[PDB]
């Protein structure tokens, strides 16, 4: 065990991850040392492109900043998902026709199809 | 000799034939 | 169209990944094979991934010069698997 | 940067059925293409078989990717031997 | 005809100039290459302006306009190629499965 | 104040299969994706030339975002000559360390 696998099981005790394989402590280092190695992967694309000798902090800053967006993409904002909805909730609901047997969307929706297969000739 | 004075005449015709005018594009 | 045509180079081959496994994990991506000639096709086409991925690391491997046994090291298949799309970065020396 | 490909690239757009007088902006963007080809060949090219750039590792890229650029590399490399032995 | 003759002499007789090509490779490489490596380089360059013009020629033929060529035949060329993976990019690092 | 303006993209569907058509939802999502995608390009090239401590857009980041990301070499431009390509700045921590892994492994 090294000190960052020694980490590693404390950060999961922090957690509510009391029970865990013990594969993970080796999953979650490997993540760790992509993660890190990536930024600073576009840490050194960015000190060549501002044409500076060394990596400095400013670099590592940019750099974790403007890989939150693809690598780690988020759910969407609560701000956007209120404005979303309350537009929706708006309109009212529609009333039923009273004999429409199975209810369903229009066919270019639904999975109803042929449904073809090959001749096994 | 024949070899170094030969090797400049395929590209001195490349230079007389093909280029006379020079165009442009919108 | 080519796809059919291809299909009829097919019925003398016979893949390496049988028609269990590759059918099943098609049931785990959405559908039941029914035309087992579907099986043979996306189990070929996979083999064929596979057998390009260890062929490169074969190349990369036959061009570090050792010449008698070629083992499948970390070293040989990383630069291999890269030039698809799979970026493998193993660490060591865990401090 | 100055163009070092505009009069040999007029003469091999001709060659490809181009015309006799093509555009400066048509031949500004294959100087820019042929330049980024020898860099993105040469970046790729000094990581693999070892750093340096011995031609047994641009013979490598050509296969798999298209076989045009390998057959044409196989006839550059065969009548470099048979024009040393015509002398 | 007189115009396929005078077409497959430039087709032939053109290429890249050796003393050029040694000084741009040297400037990326550092130290040195070497003669059979100029030859291959300002040959292969030579396919792939062949695999743009006889396809920005197929771009033409598709859309309605005649053998000159403009550069919007020219950035539909790249466009095409590179999602038929002909133009390497080593600065996209891919990733197939999502 | 629009860049798009559903003609030049109807010449634009019109150039690919000229029987085809696109509908109002689709019209309207195609404008949406343009103008998504150009503030995308936008905002994380303008954090390249301030990191430059400069104060102008050159093409020479608008290159370096589309390039990384999306895919996309924009060829009739020309850039400056490319430095000496470094190949590998392995530290010497580097090469002590793995020099461990090795003494342990064959002897």
């Amino acid at each position: 065990m090294p000190k960052d696998a020694q980490m590693m099981a404390q950060i999961l005790k922090d957690m509510g991850i009391t029970e865990y394989e013990p594969r993970v402590i080796n999953q979650m280092l490997e993540f760790a040392f992509r993660y890190v190695t990536t930024i600073l992967d576009d840490a050194k694309i960015y000190s060549s492109h501002a044409k500076k000798a060394t990596v400095d902090a400013d670099d590592v800053r940019l750099a974790i900043q403007c890989r939150a967006d693809q690598s780690f993409t988020s759910p969407p904002p609560r701000d956007f998902l209120l404005d979303i909805a309350r537009q929706r909730n708006q309109t009212p609901l529609p009333l039923i026709k009273p004999y429409s047997g199975p209810r369903l969307p229009p066919d270019r929706y639904c999975l109803t199809a042929p449904n073809y297969r090959l001749k096994s000739l | 000799v024949n070899l170094s004075e030969e090797s400049a005449r395929i590209l001195a015709t490349n230079s007389e034939l093909v280029g006379t005018l020079t165009r442009s594009c919108k | 169209t080519p796809l059919v045509d291809f299909l009829m180079q097919l019925e003398d081959y016979t893949p390496t990944i049988p028609d269990a496994v590759t059918g099943y994990y098609l049931n785990r991506a959405g559908f039941e094979a029914s035309d087992p000639r579907i099986i043979r096709l996306i189990s070929l086409a996979a083999q064929k991934f596979i057998s390009d991925i260890a062929n490169d690391a074969l190349q990369h491997c036959k061009m570090k010069g050792k010449d008698r046994k070629y083992t499948l090291t970390m070293e040989d298949l990383t630069p291999a698997l890269s030039e698809y799309g799979i970026n493998v970065k193993k660490p060591h020396y865990f401090t | 940067r100055k163009r070092l490909f505009s009069k040999e690239l007029r003469c091999m757009m001709y060659g490809f059925g181009d015309d006799q007088n093509p555009y400066t902006e048509s031949v500004d963007i294959l100087e820019d293409l042929v330049i980024e080809f020898i860099t993105e060949m040469t970046h790729k090219a000094m990581s693999i078989g070892r750093q340096g750039r011995v031609q047994v590792e641009d013979i490598v890229f050509l296969i798999r990717k298209d076989p045009r650029k390998f057959a044409r590399v196989k006839d550059l490399l065969t009548m470099n031997e048979e024009l040393k032995r015509a002398r | 005809s007189e115009e396929q003759l005078n077409r497959y002499e430039m087709y032939r007789r053109s290429a890249f100039p050796k003393a050029a090509i040694k000084r741009l490779i040297q400037s990326i490489t550092g130290t040195s290459v070497s003669q059979n490596v100029v030859i291959a380089m300002s040959g292969i360059s030579k396919v792939f302006v062949g695999e743009v013009v006889e396809e920005a020629l197929d771009v033409c033929e598709k859309w309605g306009e005649m053998p000159p060529l403009q550069p919007k035949h020219m950035r539909e060329a790249v466009r095409r190629l590179k999602s038929k993976g002909q133009i390497p990019n080593s600065k996209h690092k891919k990733i197939i499965f999502f | 104040n629009q860049v798009l303006t559903k003609k030049k993209l109807q010449d634009l569907v019109r150039e690919v299969d000229p029987n085809e058509q696109l509908d109002e939802d689709v019209e309207e999502m195609l404008l949406q994706i343009a103008d998504d995608f150009i503030e995308s390009v936008v905002t994380a090239a303008c954090q390249l030339a301030r990191h430059r401590k400069s104060s102008t857009l050159e093409v020479k980041d608008v290159q370096l975002h589309l390039e990384r990301q999306w895919n996309m070499w924009i060829p009739g431009f020309g850039s400056e000559e490319i430095r000496p390509y470094k190949k590998a700045c392995t530290t010497e921590a580097h090469k002590q360390r793995m020099a461990l892994i090795r003494k342990t492994t064959k002897k």
